């Protein structure tokens, strides 16, 4: 029946006309990868000292 | 030796500080300044490839005894030569390399050294060339021709020709400190 469907598709964030979903991470990913690259060269920078 | 297309040129720009052009050095008791100028130009040939460079150090090479002798032979040629990655233990003695901790001379198998060889003055970079010219110009005045502004001016011209050999040197085979060496390679292995 239309509305006990038992396979539940979940998709976090909607967009309209598109038929998935795009996760809360990717909002802020950019930020996340600009920690990366300032966070990754100050562990290298330390393995020169 | 023999006559070199480029060497002629050097002798004759050793001569460019003073004086006037020689022609084809090709005789033993002969014009006294070219054969002269020239024994300064192979002095600092053999000075200037002794600093240790990245194209001259040729690092994982092999040597091998004679056959018959047993006894590897140091050379002249074998400008100054170390082993692969510390304490170098290898030494000339009696014009043949030697151990000083295994205590012996004759060698069953190969060995394995970092060594210099002498090259002409060909067969080197244009920085270097240009840098053995003018500091045996330097040592080609001092010694004969004293004037002592030509001194000024050349003692300049070799700092500023050094400044360009060792930006040639840092220039060829890039150094990275923390992707490329032995200690700290492995220290940031993720």
């Amino acid at each position: 029946p239309k509305e006990a469907c038992p396979y539940i598709p979940i998709r976090m964030v909607r967009l309209d006309g598109e038929s998935y979903g795009r996760s809360y991470i990717e909002e802020y990913l950019g930020d996340l990868r600009s920690l990366e690259n300032l966070q990754e060269a100050i562990v290298k920078m330390s393995m020169i000292s | 030796n023999v006559e070199t297309a480029a060497e002629l040129s050097a002798v004759n720009d050793i001569l460019a500080s003073i004086g006037e052009p020689p022609v084809s050095t090709l005789e033993g008791d002969a014009n006294a300044d070219a054969a002269n100028a020239r024994r300064i130009l192979n002095k600092i040939n053999r000075q200037i490839q002794s600093r240790g460079w990245t194209f001259n150090i040729e690092e994982g090479i092999t040597l091998l005894p004679d056959v018959y002798s047993n006894l590897i032979v140091y050379s002249d040629d074998y400008l100054s030569l170390m082993s692969t990655s510390g304490q170098s233990i290898y030494v000339n003695r009696g014009g043949y390399v030697y151990d000083r901790t295994s205590q012996s001379d004759r060698f069953d198998s190969g060995i394995t050294v970092n060594i210099i060889r002498l090259r002409d003055y060909d067969e080197m970079p244009e920085c270097f060339r240009y840098w053995i010219v003018t500091k045996a110009s330097r040592q080609f005045n001092n010694r004969f021709f004293g004037a002592p502004e030509v001194e000024g001016v050349l003692q300049e011209e070799e700092d500023e020709a050094r400044r360009l050999c060792m930006e040639y040197e840092m220039d060829y085979g890039g150094y990275n400190m923390l992707d490329g060496d032995a200690f700290t390679s492995g220290l940031l292995t993720r």
